[PDB]
């Protein structure tokens, strides 16, 4: 053995084996979807209450990243932050370097070439995050864009990551989310978190919803409570 | 598939004879494509008869005039590169070009009484050069023997006929023969 | 030098002009000579019908 | 091949009798039933669920598999980390169903002279097959199933040609449809992939340990 | 590479007397009758003629090492101790010759090529350039080839192909030319059918060098 | 970032250097290479084979000249040639830009040299594994020369290298001289090279070099063919 | 001489990942339309011995709920039940020199 | 093509001048049919067929396990025609070993 | 035939060989994709299959052509994420060479330094040499048509007919059988037999939603890729 101990490593078959590591370590975050509409991308984290202690509020995985692009994240906190921070310093050198802000085919690409930049030697460890980046701009409509720890990143419709990501995905797809304009996607994206993590594996839970498109006027930022208020309401009717 | 093909033909009957050989031509592909299709046992083999039977008669119309030996030889390579096209083994398990050859060598033999040397020479050289299949060895030997008789008779001479009379040494291995035409 | 057919060769040569100005036993001595020579070449494919 | 008792003078014969199977197989048969209710154990209730409808509903309910026009699966794995209820749930099964139930372990399958084992697996099958709803019981399945290998100067064999006698009674060229079996490890990543394979063992349950709610109730 | 065809042409072309066995025959259920089947070969042979024993495969009997403690390595030793007694008992006068095969000679014990009882060694190499041709003219010589199949093309390749598969090779062709309902075989049968057998790829990564 | 910093070539308890051994096992397995020297210039030959007929054989070279009177030709790993290469045309566009004068043969050979010795004993690194012949013309005398992974050279008459070397130096010691030509230099060298050729030799699957006192230069597939012919 | 020939037999191609699914499908009294090309879409790198299992699961899934009969959705939950269990087996394929 | 028509139409073969193979191995990874395709094919064609797995025709005494491969070639050499399927022989055939 | 540590870094093994270079060849084949490139008289074209297993992803960002210069295109097999890097890498070089030179980077030196700069990780103990393969196309005056192909050991060369993947062996044989009638070259040609070969290679009689062509000529040296409406009419001109 001992073909697993760095990264710098090709086993006999021709792989490598700490990445696969690192993916194993994110499957057992909790859960965080993502869908675009006409008009936008909407988000949605459930965020497990640990013990009561805890104030609400408390480390929210629904980071800001520029002006008008946002980031949804799972895995190891740390790591995730340290990538944030990275993701902001770029941007804001980009705009400071040329005169407008960043597109997300850019800024994706540069992180992603960042992230991947550690899985060659052996001195560094691979990162043990993945993440989605989303915007909306009037002149290219809206973007999302996923990207996992190994260094891809992938354009998508929709997406979710976390222990159940399949699970979602399934409910996920039912869905004709080319045609309606995300002020109704906000029920259903409630109504397909409800729909799993049984109450038998833990106890209590909360919601986190992000929001951002020309509805907003291209600003990025959490939802008005009355709206996510009548969201959950809505989506308690699962019971039937 | 069937009935479609025996429609074109009571249709281009009439057509063939009043126009020229080029709707032949016109005529090629539509057939052709049909063997490639092959899905039922009889409807393919009635088709290529049909065709094979408007060729032999394209065939006598043309050698009634001077297209005697300068277009039976395109005639012949072109239904060998239509069965090339379409499935091998000429479309289908049965010969589906025995009919043809045997049409062909019945013409030979009646038709070409004047057997002047493209007329019946070349035609034999054309038709010997579909000796090598086992399906329709019976048809080479008949032609061979009378490529053979035809040459003694008509110009004597000797040696040659007899070397190649000789050359079938499969007169014995052939199985599908009347024993007595055999001996 | 390196080359050995061509010795074959004209020792062969010498033993046919020795039998045929009538001289029998140099002329067995050449062709002894030739075979003992011919006897380490990896392959004469012409040359050994010659010798023969 | 029949078994015949014979006079001993004239070689006369005199009677027919029943076969006859080797002493060690009889041997691991139960006879005193365990007595753990599906109440003494906690936390598991997804994979007792699907244990129970794989391997008890087809005994009873044949006609509800039947009146759809399917096949019961095959056979169960079980796996995970040393010291979930694994063999606890084998116990509980075997002291609810009304079946005949065998009891094995890999390890006992390996013998000194060649062909000693094989006869032992095939005998066992043989055995069940004649007890109309039997069903039985693999523990310590890594002893048998290592994986495969390729050497030239000296190797293992005998265990392998016991194992691919195992691999033909379940499935191979006969297919037996009337025998329930179940097989247990702790390490999967041992194991030959052709015996992995879905027509054997046919569903793969892992055991998590008790996340925080399930030991209290142990406790 | 042909180590029985000089068994079977010399038994055809033969004067005198043949036996020939297996060397796996001799171990038998009931213990002691290896040594009778022995010594009673050898005294047949011997008092019979000019005769000529054969034996195929003798790995089974000769090997080296030994474990005296399972019953068939005992009886096995005792088969090899009374053959090697029985073929040097013999008095340079009677015209008994002895001939035997065998595929990994490594594994050989080796007090049995001791000088005289195995005083001849012969091998068997693989075809290399000339061999080829006279393989494929005398195995093509009995089919019907057409008059445009080439043979040199094939004998030039390099890959290393054994004298037991270029029959191999000519069988082939032959089957495709049959499945065609035509009885004489053209050159693309011969492409075809040598592409089918060696399927071999590179396994030649050229950075080597 | 920072390397390792520590030898991979140590000495074992035989007083031996493993690594070196290894790179002269690789090095053996290369393909097969010839020179000569004969009073009045020198020629370098070597074999070169594609696996298929999709290769280009015209886009990559085996002989590459260093300068105007300078030749090269290697044998053994193929992606260390370029580098080696490299290195030297540097050395000598150093060389001149000091002198104003050509290099001569033997200074760049040392410094070639040291390099490759240099490159066994530092930190984190493996040694290379190729062998090369250096050929030129100074002074009227023309100069041969051979390297080694280990950073050793010599000066030889006449060298084989590559795969069964031993059988070109015993058939190099009964053939060669110290005065022929050209032509007839060219002749025996195609001749030993024949040894491990292939079946057929083409004028595609050789590589000719040739130094006189009017230059370096690569020889044509035309006249390669044309010495072909009327030999063999 | 001993083994004249070597017939290799394959992992299926997606046309016969259909003409498999619609063998062992026929059977059940399965219900409404059903659209197998997805299935055949998710499915790769199946054996013909997962299909048939496939096809079990799906029934499995309705046994439980009381139906006797199945939907599309069923044999789409199956396929995915099945698909992530082939993580624990190895990848190699062997083959004879 | 291999085990069904020679067995039934022999004098194409005489006629080109070939004998037709002896045998054939399938392979290939689990799951695949290999199993399945024997048994159809001794389902549906009529001729004599002996059918065994090699893990079970071993046994400790000395000499049977050679003596009943003898006893079986036999068997089929007496009724002349016959197929031998034998499953997994990976059990038996395996390298030999030093 | 191992002795210390050859097997987890790059030295020599006794024999002479090293495997941390030749694990990287097998490690190529994990993508599961094919690609081919033909070269004819006066064109060259690329070739490669996608697949895109799932609806919610967008097909529009799965290209494995890029644009590395108006004039040369490549085409890249193995892992993703060390393609992109060498792309990057790429493009950076032939801006510098235009910068310092002032005029074309010529095909065959872009690959030189590309080899170059990869044969260096097989040199040292500490880097992973990048798993990813390289084919380039251009068009240089007086030569016509190049196509190049780039190696992880450092190897480049130049071909008329390349194929590289999982069935890389049968597909040159086809190419080579193809090759050795030596009939003429044209466009219409050259295309036909490109993707008759993946066909009959894969044996699919697929759609034009599942391949992309990528071509250069001496009429408009700009590489192009071809529109699914042209694909199409190709695709359907092949079938008589
Ligand atoms: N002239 C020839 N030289 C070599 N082999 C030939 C020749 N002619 C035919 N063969 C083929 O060589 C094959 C080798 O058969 P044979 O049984 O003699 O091999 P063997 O060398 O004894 O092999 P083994 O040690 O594996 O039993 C024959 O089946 C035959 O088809
Ligand atoms: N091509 C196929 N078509 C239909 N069913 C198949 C196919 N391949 C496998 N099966 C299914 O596989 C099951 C049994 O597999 P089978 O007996 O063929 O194993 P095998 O492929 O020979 O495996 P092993 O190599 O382990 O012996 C049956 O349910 C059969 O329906
Ligand atoms: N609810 C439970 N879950 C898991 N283990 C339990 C539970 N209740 C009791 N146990 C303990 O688990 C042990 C069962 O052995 P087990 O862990 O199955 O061994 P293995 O898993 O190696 O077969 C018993 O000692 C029992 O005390
Ligand atoms: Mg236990
Ligand atoms: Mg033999
Ligand atoms: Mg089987």
């Amino acid at each position: 053995t001992g073909y697993d101990l760095s990264a710098s490593t090709f086993s006999p078959d021709g792989r490598v084996f700490q990445v696969e590591y690192a993916m194993k370590a994110v499957e057992n975050s909790s859960t965080a979807i993502g869908i675009r509409c006409k008009d936008g991308v909407v988000f949605g984290v459930e965020k497990l209450v640990l013990s009561k202690l805890y104030e609400e509020g408390s480390n929210k995985r629904l980071f800001n990243v520029d002006r008008h692009v946002g980031m949804a994240v799972a895995g190891l906190l740390a790591d995730a932050r340290s990538l944030a921070d990275i993701a902001r310093e770029e941007a804001s050198n980009f705009r400071s370097n040329f005169g407008y802000n960043i597109p997300l085919k850019h800024l994706a690409d540069r992180v992603a070439m960042y992230v991947h930049a550690y899985t060659l030697y052996s001195a560094v460890r691979p990162f043990g995050c993945s993440f989605m980046l989303g915007s909306y701009s009037v002149n290219d409509g809206a973007q999302l864009y996923m990207i996992d720890p190994s260094g891809v990143s992938y354009g998508y419709w929709g997406c979710a990551i976390g222990k159940a990501r399949q699970a979602a995905k399934t409910e996920i797809e039912k869905l004709q989310m080319k045609e309606m304009t995300c002020r109704d996607i906000v029920k259903e994206v409630a109504k397909i978190i409800y729909i799993v993590h049984d109450e038998v594996k833990d106890k209590a839970f909360e919601l986190e919803l992000s929001w951002v498109g020309e509805l907003t006027n291209g600003r990025h930022e959490i939802v008005p409570k009355d709206i996510r208020e009548e969201a959950e309401k809505y989506a308690k009717e699962s019971l039937k | 598939m069937a009935d479609g093909g025996s429609e074109r033909a009571d249709g281009r009957i009439v057509k063939m004879e009043v126009d020229y050989s080029a709707t032949v031509d016109q005529r090629l592909p539509e057939c052709a494509k049909l063997a490639k299709e092959g899905r039922l046992q009889e409807v393919i083999e009635t088709l290529l008869s049909l065709e094979k039977q408007t060729r032999t008669a394209s065939d006598m119309v043309s050698t009634s005039r001077i297209l005697v030996a300068v277009v039976k030889m395109c005639y012949e390579a072109k239904e060998w590169d239509l069965l090339n096209e379409n499935i091998m083994l000429l479309s289908k398990r049965r010969s589906q070009l025995k009919q043809a050859v045997a049409k062909m060598v019945q013409q030979c033999c009646t038709y070409v009484e004047e057997i002047t040397d493209l007329p019946i020479k070349l035609r034999l050289i054309d038709t010997l050069r579909m000796v090598t299949e086992g399906k329709i060895y019976v048809e080479i030997e008949r032609a061979r023997l009378t490529k053979t008789l035809a040459t003694i008779k008509e110009q004597n001479g000797d040696v040659k006929e007899a070397a190649s009379i000789l050359q079938e040494l499969q007169v014995e291995t052939y199985g599908s023969m009347e024993k007595k035409e055999r001996v | 030098m390196d080359d050995k057919a061509l010795l074959v060769e004209v020792q062969l040569l010498e033993s046919k002009t020795y039998h045929a100005l009538s001289n029998l036993p140099k002329a067995r001595a050449a062709l002894t000579s030739a075979r003992t020579t011919a006897n380490a070449i990896y392959c004469p494919p012409k040359l050994q019908a010659t010798l023969d | 091949g029949d078994l015949v008792g014979v006079n001993k003078d004239s070689y006369l014969i005199l009677e027919t009798l029943p076969t006859e199977y080797d002493s060690r197989v009889k041997a691991m048969e139960v006879d005193e039933r365990p007595t753990e209710q599906y109440s003494d154990i906690g936390g598991l209730d997804k994979q007792i669920q699907e244990l129970v409808e794989a391997i008890v509903l087809p005994m009873n309910h044949k006609e509800k598999f039947e009146n759809l026009g399917i096949q019961p699966p095959k056979g169960v794995l079980m796996y995970g980390p040393p010291g979930t209820g694994k063999t606890l749930l084998a116990r509980a099964c075997a002291a609810q169903t009304k079946a005949t139930f065998l009891k094995l372990a890999g390890p006992q399958l390996v013998q000194m002279f060649i062909g000693d084992g094989a006869k032992l697996v095939r005998d066992a099958f043989a055995l069940a097959k004649e007890k109309a709803p039997s069903i039985i019981f693999i523990d310590e399945l890594d002893a048998i199933g290592t994986k495969r290998f390729d050497s030239e100067k000296a190797g293992d064999r005998e265990v392998q040609r016991t194992m691919l006698e195992l691999l033909n009674q379940l499935d191979g060229f006969q297919p037996n449809t009337q025998v329930k079996v179940i097989a247990a490890t702790n390490r999967v990543d041992i194991l030959d992939p052709a015996l992995l394979r879905s027509g054997r063992l046919d569903r793969k349950i892992e055991f998590p340990m008790p996340n925080e709610e399930a030991r209290a109730r142990i406790m | 590479c042909g180590k029985t065809m000089l068994a079977k042409a010399v038994a055809h072309h033969t004067t005198a007397a043949f036996i020939r066995v297996v060397g796996s025959e001799f171990v038998q259920k009931y213990l002691g009758e290896g040594p009778r089947m022995v010594r009673d070969v050898f005294r047949l042979a011997k008092e019979n003629a000019p005769a000529i024993i054969f034996i195929d495969e003798i790995d089974a009997i000769a090997t080296k090492r030994f474990d005296a403690q399972t019953g068939a390595d005992r009886e096995v030793q005792r088969i090899l101790l009374e053959l090697l007694n029985q073929m040097d008992g013999f008095d340079q006068n009677v015209n008994v010759k002895v001939i035997m095969a065998t595929n990994r000679a490594d594994t050989l014990d080796p007090a049995l090529l001791r000088p005289g009882r195995l005083d001849r060694k012969i091998e068997f190499p693989l075809p290399d350039r000339r061999q080829k041709r006279l393989i494929f003219s005398t195995i093509t010589s009995k089919m019907n080839l057409s008059e445009e199949v080439d043979l040199e093309d094939y004998v030039a390749r390099p890959d290393k192909i054994s004298g037991a598969d270029i029959n191999s090779i000519c069988q082939e062709s032959g089957m495709l030319a049959v499945r065609e309902n035509r009885y004489i075989v053209l050159a693309k049968d011969f492409e075809k059918a040598y592409k089918t057998v060696i399927k071999k790829d590179e396994q030649e990564h050229e950075f080597y060098k | 970032e920072r390397g390792y910093s520590f030898s991979l070539t140590t000495f074992s308890p035989s007083g031996k250097l493993v690594q070196i051994e290894y790179a002269l096992a690789a090095v053996a397995g290369g393909a097969p290479s010839v020179g000569i020297k004969a009073a009045n210039g020198v020629v370098l030959a070597t074999e070169k084979k594609q696996k298929s007929i999709l290769y280009d054989e015209r886009s990559v070279h085996k002989v590459e000249p260093i300068t105007k009177h300078i030749g090269l030709v290697y044998s053994g790993m193929g992606p260390d040639y370029r580098v080696l290469v490299h290195r030297a045309r540097k050395l000598a566009q150093q060389y001149y830009l000091v002198y104003q004068e050509p290099i001569p043969t033997a200074q760049l050979v040392q410094r070639v040299a040291s390099v490759m010795q240099e490159y066994t004993q530092s930190g984190g690194v493996r040694p290379f594994g190729v062998s090369l012949l250096i050929c030129g013309w100074n002074e009227g005398r023309p100069y041969l020369f051979q390297s080694d992974p280990s950073g050793a050279y010599f000066a030889w008459k006449a060298t084989a290298m590559g795969k069964n070397y031993v059988n070109g130096k015993t058939f190099l010691e009964k053939r060669y001289n110290e005065d022929l030509e050209l032509e007839d230099a060219i002749h025996t060298a195609i001749l030993t090279l024949k040894e491990s050729f292939e079946g057929q030799m083409t004028e595609d699957n050789i590589e000719v070099g040739i130094c006189n006192e009017a230059g370096f230069r690569r020889l044509t597939p035309t006249e390669v063919k044309d010495y072909l012919a009327a030999i063999a | 001489g001993r083994l004249d020939r070597k017939i290799h037999i394959d992992l299926p191609n997606e046309q016969a990942r259909l003409d498999i699914l619609k063998i062992h499908a026929g059977p059940i009294t399965k219900h409404g339309e059903i659209d197998y090309e997805a299935i055949v879409k998710l499915s790769d790198g199946f054996n013909g011995a997962d299909l048939r299992n496939v096809c079990t699961e799906a029934g499995m899934f309705a046994i439980r709920a009381d139906h006797d009969f199945v939907v599309q959705e069923d044999f789409m939950k199956a396929v995915r039940k099945v698909a992530d269990s082939k993580k624990l087996e190895s990848k190699l394929d062997y083959k004879p020199v | 093509e291999v085990i069904e028509l020679p067995l039934t139409n022999p004098e194409l073969f005489q006629r080109v001048g070939i004998i037709p193979p002896k045998g054939c191995l399938l392979y290939g990874p689990p799951g695949t049919g290999k199993t399945l395709l024997a048994r159809a094919v001794a389902s549906q064609l009529d001729c004599n067929f002996l059918k065994v797995v090699s893990s079970s025709i071993v046994d400790k005494y000395i000499g049977e396990s050679a003596r009943l491969i003898r006893e079986m070639f036999n068997y089929a050499r007496d009724h002349q025609p016959c197929i031998i399927f034998m499953d997994e022989i990976d059990a038996i055939g395996g390298r030999r070993f030093s | 035939s191992s002795a210390g540590f050859d097997r987890h870094i790059t030295i020599f093994s006794p024999e002479g060989r090293l495997y941390q270079v030749e694990y990287a060849f097998k490690a190529i084949n994990q993508g599961g994709l094919t690609s081919v490139a033909v070269r004819g008289k006066d064109c060259a074209v690329i070739v490669t299959q996608k697949k895109v297993p799932d609806k919610l992803l967008d097909s529009s960002t799965v290209t494995h052509l890029f644009k590395i210069t108006e004039n040369i295109g490549c085409v890249m097999t193995g892992m993703t994420a060390d393609s992109r890097s060498q792309v990057q890498r790429a493009r950076y070089e032939a801006a510098n060479w235009k910068y310092k030179y002032g005029y074309e980077i010529p095909v065959d030196m872009l690959c030189k330094r590309i080899a170059d700069i990869s044969q260096v990780y097989t040199q040292n103990a500490e880097m992973r040499p990048l798993g990813c393969c390289m084919i380039l196309i251009g068009i240089d005056e007086e030569q016509g048509p190049q196509v190049y192909k780039c190696d992880p050991a450092g190897y480049y060369c130049g071909f008329k007919a390349t194929a590289a993947g999982v069935k890389q062996t049968e597909s040159t044989s086809f190419l080579e059988k193809k090759v050795k009638k030596k009939f003429d070259w044209t466009f219409e040609q050259t295309v036909e037999t490109a993707i008759t070969c993946l066909s009959t290679v894969l044996s699919i009689d697929f759609k034009p939603s599942e391949i992309e062509v990528g071509v250069v000529t001496v009429e408009n040296p700009k590489f192009r890729i071809l529109t699914e409406a042209e694909i199409d009419a190709h695709l359907v001109a092949l079938a008589e």
